[PDB]
RNA sequence: CAUCCGGGUGUUGUCUCCAUAGAAACAGGUAAAGCUGUAUUUUUU
């Protein structure tokens, strides 16, 4: 077995491409760089880049997005 | 308090049916208490797919129906 | 209010007086009450034995209650050169198995079988400690609500492993021309080292019971 | 505890039906669930909202989602209750 | 209990919930937004943990609209409660 | 159809919970635990059951007033005349209950009671069979004897999920009247045994596996149920489970909510002790010792339980008995436990493997059940049946196969890998169990054990049913082997009946007997001597009474009780010569190991030859052994393997079956040999079915003769014998077991806290004949003995068989090496071999046995 | 190394700008506090209506539920 | 089969001690007794 809380982790180590999807929201994701990790599924993202879905790119600093929010991850 | 037994659908391919009438599918690979999926990645419902492996949070899975039987 | 009243009927008591009164017998009704003393003197196994016209040595004995005929006269089946004689079968099995050991049981109860005794009973100060037996190998619900032994609770649980009259703490009434006190002492086995009287005494006063 | 909760766990292996906040309606034998009422079913049908019907093996439902869990009518007689 | 509680207040008079704290000890006329689309000018009275309030001299704001249409209508109330789900934007017009 | 169930219903205790919601629920697998209970003698298995039976009813019938009380212990699933009157349980009576859990998911629970006295493991064995988790319960004092050790290794064949249940907390408390700290040690040492005795899982009370009680004051409970009663107004949901794991162990409480820390300070008493056993002790002592009032209080407080105002009232045992039903509620507890215990259905398709065959099942189809023992449960014969797939009504025409008619069949199907369907039944009745009544129900489901009344005229002790619809399903099909009854009968009886005008209802009586009772081996011998094996002396006494009481009502003769020898050789053979009306066979005595091994695909055979006795590549192939005797049946000349004559040998073998079936010593069958081919002289003229007959004869004369040249021998079985004496008594015991000829001391086991000296043993099983009475009365009522023969444990009949001086006396037992003879000729005379009361053995053919082996 | 809630920490009196769940708007304002809860209190706000500044509310205090992210 | 020697259970009546109203609650107050109770993913922030 390999736990979230882990995964999250070992993300957090590489510093790999991110590719965030957001809660309720179909049209917008999210790409960067895991920087943070929290008890919750919070953590802090540089180098962080929106995206509107082929349902290019757009203008994007560095953030933190908020725990509740948050649908994917992979890295 | 109880952890989900997800224990018969362990490396198994699974219908991650998440918020949105929206779908991913991919390998089970783990799990917790709150639910959140940790499994290897594919397509997202013609299809195509992002990342190598993949780690979906609890309150966005409206179902994860079996592929494997 | 220990009694019904001045027709003396019923009684009911508390536990410390029931404890003194069956310290105060103990020497009188020492009757062993580890069922298993009794293995073959029941009054089921007397019966069983009675109809078997068998004994026990310190069991009594009768005129044998069926016609004694033998005549089997040799058969395949029973026969000396056929059947072997290993063990040599006395008459204390053929009641402690009725059905197997005698054939032709008629009107024989069937006995009991029951299992074996651990107990402490000791007259010293010290009470709940491992007197005799052998050693081991290696907030809260009441916390100080009690002190777990108490001043009754010594003879409380030998109260309650005793005899008849005494684990019960109330009941009725009885015409003191009842209550035998000797039946105990005749009924408990005892043979061994009395003198011979003695012992035709206990079995003659068992054969009286056990009619 | 939660009454509703061990009334869906005694129904365990009954035929339930299911639906969820988008409105699909599920019915099959239920195999597990827990505290939370993170269902489980076998050979189950799935009904669309708009009309449409699809069967499946093995569902995995999170209580959350489910606005409603229909039991048969056998379980209104014993022995939860009192 | 009472030790959590002292720790919350601690908390909401260093922390974001300080500045409500301020206007209600002060008593001044304020704006909040809401998820439904009514920007709810009030008194304050009453704060907690999950930010209700108890409102004084309420005037809600709102767009009853059916399209195409475009109308502005606002309400005054008396004495209202209300709940912190709702709330997303609390300020204070200085 | 109707009006009749209605009366059936109507005579019957009404219950608690709703029989139609249960039947109901029975209809639903995972919804229904097969649970045995089983353990040693006098557990309090059948009390515990009774136990449950009062928690399911709302009144019970014969539930006097003094059981109510308390004094005496009612054992609901006592049931029968002998059973009441013995004081043992004698047969499985089981019952069927729908119970809640902690959290009450209510679930049907098919319970049944085995009987503890080891002579009845037959029982055990059919409720291990039935049962697909086994509440083994335990005797706190007499601890984890040797039988529970048995049972539970026996129980990991099966195989099953154990729950354990260490009944007699109240033993421990009150007549060893131990400190409660050292009545917690002897708790977990008697753990600590029990997980030795297994070997995979684990036990704790901890993840729900141990259930703590005393049936006799007649409460059990789960760590879990305690803390469910009376640990969840103190602390939070959240940190429940956690506070349960601290709870068992080397683990200490000092103040501090909630923390609880491990080790330590100041004062002792562990968190086991502090939250669980002190509280138990302390109920005890204010039950009995305290005043009255104080103790209420102390239970409104402290409960949240009422004393009526009669149970103030009550004498103190009866009273003790009432607090405590207060305090530990209606057992569900020990439900729960059950339900943790059980996988679920991981283990049921290895169990159904075991029993079976591994392969695949076929739901819808077919069905299939396990009947599994006939018993008499209201009078009429019914057959207890473990439907184990698909469903079946009332009135519905069924197969049958009796499990002598299992392998074959298996084996005829493998070969054919027209119908023709045996045996039928038309099926009159089903219900369920039980105690006292049948609940009679028309539905029959997967998972459920069943009560029918059809099933019978066909099958006789064990058996599978079935009802397929195809040549498809059929193939899929599966038949149980017969259980193994794991002690195996020894104790030989021969009946006559008294007037022989009546040898018919003698039979007719045996049959049901044979049905009825599944361990007594009834043969039937030439000369009219009808014999009976039973396990042992105390189930055969069952037995007859059933038999001379019930079954038949006749007057009935008994012989002295006698024992099965069987025959097997010290040296090896020493010269095959063969036989004509051509093979010579001889044979080896077998290595010990490689025996024992036997009692509990030719490369993997090979290969496990190698493991066991050394044997070589050559060897591995001969080999090609049978019966589960056990013999060893080689192939091992030089010419074999060129020639095609000694191959086809499924012929062959045929005629060595029989020799194994019966000897030549005494018609009394072989064991402990490897036999040998060394030549097999066949002509040229075949005719195959001649020479196939030619050969079965005289494989077995063959067999004879290496027999006869390898220093024969008959073997006694032993008892395997357990002895509970009371320590400064085993002297007594050790003149007793010297008194008589065969016996031995092996171990003298100190039972944990206790006065109780575990003295083990070996006894020849003649030599025994009521064994156990003379123990008990030398030992003036302590030490209950148990015989036994789990192990299949043969000996030498001490001495040289052969000799025709021998001994001297006819009514006395006869000297060592003597007797070594006189059993086998007295054997023979039973028999119908020899002609004579005075006789003698040997052993054709030839050649005047080669001039008498050369002089 | 770094965390979200030291980040949030070490961005207090310092430029922040805060979105919204259903009607999404942009904030901009100086950052006063933060608490574990992540609920937001700002001073000089300006309103981002998706790229526009609609007004300025000056003074005011975020509630934590309906927020998406935080940007400089 | 019967004979005594004892026994309960209620049906009643009679003799010696313990009692003791002729009716209270609504509407909620006072006093006590009997049970039920701290927002960040699955319920109510
Ligand atoms: N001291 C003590 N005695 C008990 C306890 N449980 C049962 N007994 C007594 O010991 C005997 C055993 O109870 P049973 O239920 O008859 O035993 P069993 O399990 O039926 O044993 P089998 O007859 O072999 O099935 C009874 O006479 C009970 O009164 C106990 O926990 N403590």
């Amino acid at each position: 077995m390999v736990p979230p809380i882990n995964c999250i982790f070992n993300f957090l180590q590489q510093q790999t491409p991110v590719t965030i999807w957001l809660f309720e929201q179909i049209g917008i994701r999210i790409k960067g760089k895991i920087v943070g990790f929290d008890e919750f599924m919070n953590v802090v993202i540089d180098e962080a880049v929106e995206i509107p879905v082929n349902s290019k790119g757009t203008p994007l600093g560095k953030i933190l997005l908020k725990g509740d929010n948050i649908t994917l991850i992979t890295s | 308090v109880s952890t989900p037994e997800l224990k018969k659908y362990m490396d198994k391919k699974i219908l991650l049916n998440i918020n949105g009438s929206r779908k991913v599918a991919g390998i089970l690979r783990g799990y917790d208490i709150f639910l959140n999926v940790v499994l290897d990645d594919a397509m997202e419902i013609n299809n195509h797919q992002l990342g190598l492996q993949t780690v979906i949070r609890g309150n966005s899975i409206i179902s994860l129906e079996a592929l494997d039987a | 209010k220990k009694v019904n009243g001045t027709s003396y009927k019923k009684w009911s008591f508390d536990l410390p007086e029931m404890s003194n009164l069956y310290r105060l017998s103990t020497p009188l009704r020492d009757e062993v009450t580890d069922k298993n003393y009794y293995y073959l003197f029941d009054k089921k196994s007397f019966f069983n034995g009675k109809a078997l016209n068998n004994a026990i040595p310190g069991g009594p004995k009768f005129e044998p209650l069926y016609p004694r005929e033998e005549e089997e006269d040799y058969n395949e089946f029973n026969s000396i050169d056929r059947v072997i004689f290993r063990v040599p079968i006395r008459s204390e099995y053929k009641v402690a198995f009725p059905h197997l050991y005698n054939s032709r049981p008629r009107s024989v109860r069937i006995p009991w079988y029951n299992n074996p005794v651990s107990c402490i009973i000791q007259n010293d100060e010290e009470y709940d400690t491992p007197a005799l037996f052998f050693d081991p190998s290696l907030a809260p619900l009441l916390a100080e609500e009690e002190e777990l032994i108490l001043p009754n609770t010594k003879d409380a649980m030998s109260l309650y492993h005793s005899p008849f009259p005494f684990n019960r703490t109330k009941g009725k009434m009885v015409r003191a021309q009842d209550v035998a006190l000797a039946k105990k002492w005749f009924l408990q086995h005892p043979d061994e080292e009395y003198p011979v009287k003695v012992k035709v005494s206990y079995q003659k006063l068992l054969k009286n019971y056990v009619l | 505890n939660g009454i509703p909760v061990k009334l869906l766990n005694e129904a365990q292996g009954h035929i339930v039906s299911l639906e969820l906040t988008t409105g699909a309606t599920y019915r099959g034998k239920l195999v597990e669930s827990e505290d939370s009422m993170n269902v489980q079913l076998r050979d189950v049908i799935a009904t669309e909202p708009q009309g449409a019907v699809t069967h499946m093996d093995q569902i995995f439902v999170r209580g959350s989602q489910i606005k409603f869990i229909v039991v048969p009518d056998l379980l209104k007689n014993a022995p939860l209750f009192k | 209990r009472a030790e959590l509680e002292e720790l919350e207040e601690f908390e909401f008079k260093h922390g974001p919930m300080s500045l409500i704290n301020d206007a209600m000890v002060t008593r001044t006329p304020v704006i909040i937004s809401l998820r439904n689309n009514h920007k709810i000018i009030a008194r304050v009275k009453a704060f907690d943990r999950h930010c209700n309030m108890v409102l004084e001299n309420v005037k809600e704001l709102w767009t009853e609209k059916k399209g195409k249409n475009v109308i502005n209508r606002e309400r005054f109330i008396s004495k209202l409660f209300l709940r912190g789900d709702s709330v997303i934007v609390v300020l204070k017009t200085p | 159809e109707h009006t009749i169930f209605t009366q059936l219903k109507k005579n019957i205790p009404k219950t608690r919970y709703n029989r139609d919601y249960m039947l109901s629920m029975a209809n639903i697998p995972e919804r229904i635990i097969n649970v045995g209970v089983i353990g040693p003698l006098h557990s309090g298995k059948t009390s515990l059951m009774d136990l449950l039976v009062i928690d399911s009813h709302k009144r019970i019938p014969d539930m006097s007033k003094n059981v109510e009380l308390g004094w005496k212990p009612l054992r609901y699933l006592d049931n029968l005349k002998q059973e009441i009157d013995r004081g043992l349980s004698i047969k499985l009576n089981g019952s069927t209950l729908l119970c809640t859990d902690l959290e009450s998911k209510s679930r049907m629970i098919n319970f049944l009671d085995a009987p503890g006295h080891v002579n009845f493991m037959d029982e055990t064995a059919v409720a291990l069979a039935a049962s697909d988790l086994v509440l083994i319960v335990i005797d706190v004092v007499e601890g984890v004897t040797f039988v529970v050790e048995q049972l539970i290794k026996q129980s990991i064949k099966n195989n099953v999920a154990m729950c354990f249940v260490i009944n007699k907390l109240d033993r421990l408390i009150l007549d060893l009247k131990l400190p409660p700290m050292d009545a917690y040690l002897k708790l977990n040492h008697i753990i600590a045994n029990i997980n030795s005795f297994t070997k995979g899982n684990v036990f704790s009370p901890i993840d729900n596996n141990i259930i703590f009680a005393s049936t006799k004051l007649g409460f059990t409970f789960t760590i879990k149920e305690f803390v469910s009663y009376y640990y969840a107004h103190s602390i939070p949901s959240s940190k429940i489970d956690d506070f349960t794991t601290r709870l068992w162990g080397s683990v200490y409480y000092h103040k501090g909510n909630f923390r609880t820390k491990p080790f330590e300070n100041v004062e002792k008493y562990p968190t086991f002790v502090e939250f669980i056993l002190i509280p138990l002790y302390k109920i005890f002592s204010y039950a009995l010792s305290m005043e009255k009032d104080k103790l209420k209080n102390l239970l409104r407080s402290n409960f949240r339980v009422n004393l009526s105002q009669e149970a103030l009232q009550y004498d103190p045992q009866p009273f003790l008995k009432h607090v405590l039903q207060l305090i530990f509620r209606q057992q569900t507890g020990l439900v729960d436990a059950i339900t943790r215990c059980y996988q679920p259905f991981e283990l049921f398709d290895n169990k159904t493997a075991h029993l079976s065959i591994p392969g695949k099942s076929t739901p819808e189809g077919t069905l299939w059940a396990h009947v599994l023992k006939t018993v008499d449960y209201g009078g009429a014969e019914w057959s207890l049946v473990r439907i184990y797939s698909g469903l079946l009504k009332r009135g519905d025409t069924v197969r049958i196969l009796d499990t002598s008619q299992s392998e074959s069949r298996q084996k005829r199907q493998l070969h054919d890998i027209s119908k023709t369907e045996t045996p039928s039944c038309e099926v009159e009745e089903i219900g369920l169990l039980g105690g006292r009544y049948v609940y009679p129900v028309h539905e029959a489901h997967k998972g459920q054990i069943v009560l029918i009344k059809g099933i019978s005229s066909a099958y006789i002790k064990s058996a599978t049913l079935y009802s397929v619809k195809s040549k498809e399903d059929m193939k899929q099909l599966k038949f149980f082997k017969p259980l193994d009854y794991i002690t195996e009968a020894v104790f030989k009886i021969v009946l006559q009946p008294l007037l022989p005008r009546e040898l018919p209802k003698l039979l007719d009586a045996l049959n049901k007997i044979s049905k009825y009772y599944p361990g007594v081996i009834i043969k039937v011998e030439e000369s009219g001597e009808h014999v009976i094996l039973g396990n042992g002396e105390l189930y055969m006494d069952c037995l007859l009474y059933d038999l001379r009481a019930s079954y038949a009502k006749i007057e009935i003769k008994i012989s002295d009780p006698l024992t099965v020898f069987s025959e097997s050789c010290s040296n090896e053979s020493f010269a095959s010569i063969p036989v004509s009306n051509s093979i010579s066979v001889a044979a080896e005595p077998m290595d010990s190991k490689m025996i024992q091994d036997l009692s509990r695909p030719r490369k993997l055979s090979k290969i496990l030859r190698t493991e066991y006795g050394w044997d070589s590549l050559a060897s591995r192939n001969v080999w090609s052994f049978y019966n589960g005797n056990v013999l060893i049946n080689d192939t091992l000349p030089d010419e074999i393997s060129p020639e095609l004559l000694s191959k086809y040998k499924e012929q062959i073998i045929q005629g060595f079956y029989w020799a194994v079936k019966e000897g030549p010593l005494a018609e009394e069958p072989i064991y402990g040999v490897q036999y040998k081919l060394l030549s097999i002289s066949v002509p040229s003229d075949v005719n195959i079915d001649v020479m196939k007959s030619q050969i079965i004869p005289l494989m077995k004369k063959a067999c004879y003769v290496g027999l006869l040249t390898a220093i024969p021998i008959l073997l006694e079985p032993i008892y395997e014998v357990d002895i509970t004496v009371h320590a400064p008594l085993l002297p007594i015991v050790e003149e007793l077991m010297k008194k008589r000829r065969g016996s031995r001391i092996y171990k003298t086991i100190k039972v944990a806290g206790t006065p109780l000296l575990e003295v083990r043993g070996q006894v020849p099983v003649i030599e025994s004949a009521g064994f156990e009475t003379d123990l008990r009365l030398s030992t003036n009522g302590l030490g209950m003995c148990q015989l036994y023969f789990w192990h299949k444990i043969w000996r030498k009949v001490p001495g040289d068989v052969l000799d025709k001086d021998a001994f001297i006396p006819k009514l006395k037992p006869a000297p060592i090496n003597s007797l070594s003879r006189d059993f086998v000729m007295k054997t023979r005379r039973r028999k119908g071999i020899s002609t004579g009361g005075f006789m003698s053995n040997d052993g054709p053919t030839l050649e005047k046995y080669i001039s008498a082996e050369l002089y | 190394p770094v965390n979200p809630k030291p980040f949030l920490k070490g961005l207090v009196n310092h430029r922040v700008g805060v979105k919204l769940k259903f009607n999404s708007t942009e904030y901009r304002g100086t950052l006063v506090s933060t608490d574990n809860y992540f609920n937001l209190q700002l001073n000089e706000a300006e309103e981002f209506v998706a790229g526009v500044s609609h007004g300025t509310l000056g003074e005011i205090f975020i509630r934590c539920n309906n927020v998406l992210y935080i940007r400089e």
